[PDB]
């Protein structure tokens, strides 16, 4: 959870949207999102942000 | 005294460029405008249009400016004790480079600058896509539906409560195809600003007479309200003009005074009567004296910056046509009477 | 000396050719019309439009590069500490594939060609697609729609304030379906224009007079400059035409001057009094005689590299039709008068 958040912030400073795609792109294991507070801590992040 | 300082002369000629640039005549014509469209601000009582129709020159913008200048100041007042609260918030509608006017751009752009005090108030609108940036700038995405923009708009005007929502240019609002009525365009942004209660001021040229009196409820919830130009078929009105072209003069930044009022018939043939284009005329005959370092206007030099005879002969039709438009006489009055049947 | 120089004669062809393709004559008409042009674009004063109307071949694109140069040394002392800024940005219209004319192509290349001051210059467009590629190069996505490409273009604009937005081969913009109005394209150029604060000047053949006068506020904030020919009905263009063929005879790099001025009447009969067709004329003749090594210019070669008949009486025949609609006369401006109520 701690990467997502910090891969959604890296990914929102350059402008990029930030989706699941994008952001399991940058992921050793770009399935972990199945996991429910994964993909729960992604929304959070994105939603904190305005998505 | 009445003139420009006399301390100016010294100035480089940019200090006087600008000073006259930023001067302002306060004229019979704009002072009543401006009284009445306050007044009418300062309490819509149900309408919630304001239609401020005049010619291309009259000083629309300039008397939008100005009313939002004095609305932020009686504001600020009352802004300490109730914070996130626009006092007021003004956009100009966009000509679409397409065959339908954009509604989704305006809502857009609506939202841009509406939300945008600073950013140490957030909303948390009901949408997901709009959002702030890290740079203090609302940008939203291009997935957002219309109506899902025009939901947060909605909120985001009824959280902020301003004044008035001023819409410049609101004469592009009739760029429709054929077949599609003018009247729907009118009740897309009559149910905005009935179901938010923000009172829309509508400033346009005489193309907006078509928006005029689409509907009952349109001509109920609507105020209409005239920016005239000086004519020279009544003596006040050529008084006036004078009156403003020797103020004019007086305020002019040169080293001799221009003798300028008695050439009025010259710049009432190539202004039609309207300030804003004398004052434009006067500017760009400024900036050559000063170009060429000179001491006085001459005839000529004013007939090199002056709009062509085809400009002004196009211009005072289109100024015809939308003053027979907006002509109201007794004889209207007295047909409205006998067909409510009130003799 | 009054003409080219004689060490020129040794060098080879192609430096002599060089030397006659960059060299440019100061006639009447174009310093007048440079004035002019330079004096409307310091001073625009509320003008958004500039129509620079002219033949096809008097010099509108050379007069834009010039004015482009010019503004550009005059912002250079500026711009040596001042940064971020573009003093003049120049596109030129796309005649478009299809029947309707391509603003989403119009925007990109506006935004290609105005933001690419230096890779150091970062500025937020605030809109999703556009960025800057590996190369340094700005890359627009395809999927980002006309609006937001438009909304991009005016925070660019703003954030550079270019003094004048040139738009050569302006008449291309009439390239519309029959069911568009030609005042819709000119509405969508002035809100950009206005928006932005940006003055746009538009340059073309007098296919652009279709967009002249379309409505009083496309009349308002527009100066109309005629790049006229030279007529010979007037003595005075008669010697102008003259004098810059004397000029261009002196500056020929040949080893003896041809002598131009006795046949002057073919030199107007085949280039109607403007310049540039002339200047390419000579251009095409002295290329011909370099290549053979003529010592002079003979009036064959000069009908070996002529223009047809047909094609100088379709191009005179258009001159006539645009140069009816810019005259104005003394009967028009009592019209006015007496539209106005003046007498
Ligand atoms: N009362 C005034 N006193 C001084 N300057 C004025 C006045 N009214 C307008 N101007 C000048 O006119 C210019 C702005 O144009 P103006 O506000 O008259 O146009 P508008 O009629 O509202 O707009 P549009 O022509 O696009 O419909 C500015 O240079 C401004 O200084
Ligand atoms: N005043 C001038 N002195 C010298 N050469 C000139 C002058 N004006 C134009 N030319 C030359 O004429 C040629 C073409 O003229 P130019 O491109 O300026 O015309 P234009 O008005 O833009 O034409 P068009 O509307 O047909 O595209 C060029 O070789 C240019 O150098
Ligand atoms: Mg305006
Ligand atoms: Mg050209």
């Amino acid at each position: 959870c701690s990467e997502v958040r910090e891969i959604v912030l890296s990914l929102n400073a350059q402008g990029v949207y930030p989706t699941e795609g994008r952001v399991c792109e940058l992921m050793p294991n770009p399935g972990c999102f199945r996991y429910k507070q994964v993909r729960a801590a992604f929304n959070d992040a994105r939603r904190e942000f305005g998505l | 005294s009445t003139g420009f300082p006399l301390e100016l002369l010294t100035r480089p000629a940019t200090e006087r460029l600008a000073y006259f640039e930023n001067y302002t005549v306060a004229h019979p014509r704009l002072k009543e405008v401006y009284e009445i469209l306050m007044r009418t601000i300062a309490e819509p009582a149900g309408a919630s249009f304001i239609f401020v129709y005049g010619a291309s020159g009259v000083g629309k913008t300039t008397l939008r400016l100005r009313v939002e200048q004095k609305l932020t100041e009686l504001a600020l007042p009352k802004l300490e004790s109730d914070r996130a609260r626009v006092p007021v918030v003004g956009i100009e509608a966009i000509a679409p480079e397409s065959r339908y006017f954009n509604w989704k751009e305006y809502y857009t752009r609506a939202l841009i600058t509406l939300e945008e005090p600073l950013i140490d108030h957030k909303f948390d609108y009901g949408v997901r896509g709009i959002s702030r940036d890290n740079f203090g700038k609302i940008n939203v995405e291009s997935k957002v539906v219309a109506p899902a923009l025009r939901r947060a708009l909605e909120n985001a005007l009824i959280h902020r409560h301003p004044d008035v929502f001023f819409v410049d240019e609101a004469q592009h609002f009739g760029k429709v195809a054929s077949g599609y009525k003018l009247q729907d365009q009118l009740d897309c942004l009559k149910s905005l600003a009935n179901m938010t209660g923000i009172l829309h001021c509508l400033l346009g040229t005489y193309e907006l007479l078509t928006f005029r009196n689409l509907s009952g409820q349109l001509s109920r919830r609507s105020v209409d309200i005239h920016f005239r130009r000086y004519c020279a078929d009544s003596p006040e009105d050529v008084q006036a003009f004078k009156s403003v072209l020797l103020t004019f003069q007086q305020h002019l930044p040169l080293a001799e005074t221009p003798n300028l009022v008695d050439h009025w018939e010259y710049f009432y043939e190539r202004t039609l009567g309207c300030i804003g284009t004398l004052k434009d005329w006067l500017k760009r005959v400024l900036s050559d004296a000063l170009d060429r370092e000179a001491t006085t206007i001459t005839l000529k030099d004013l007939q090199k910056r002056a709009l062509s005879v085809a400009q002004c002969q196009k211009m005072f039709k289109e100024i015809q046509e939308g003053e027979r438009q907006l002509s109201e006489t007794e004889a209207d009055v007295q047909n409205l009477r006998s067909a409510l049947g009130l003799g």
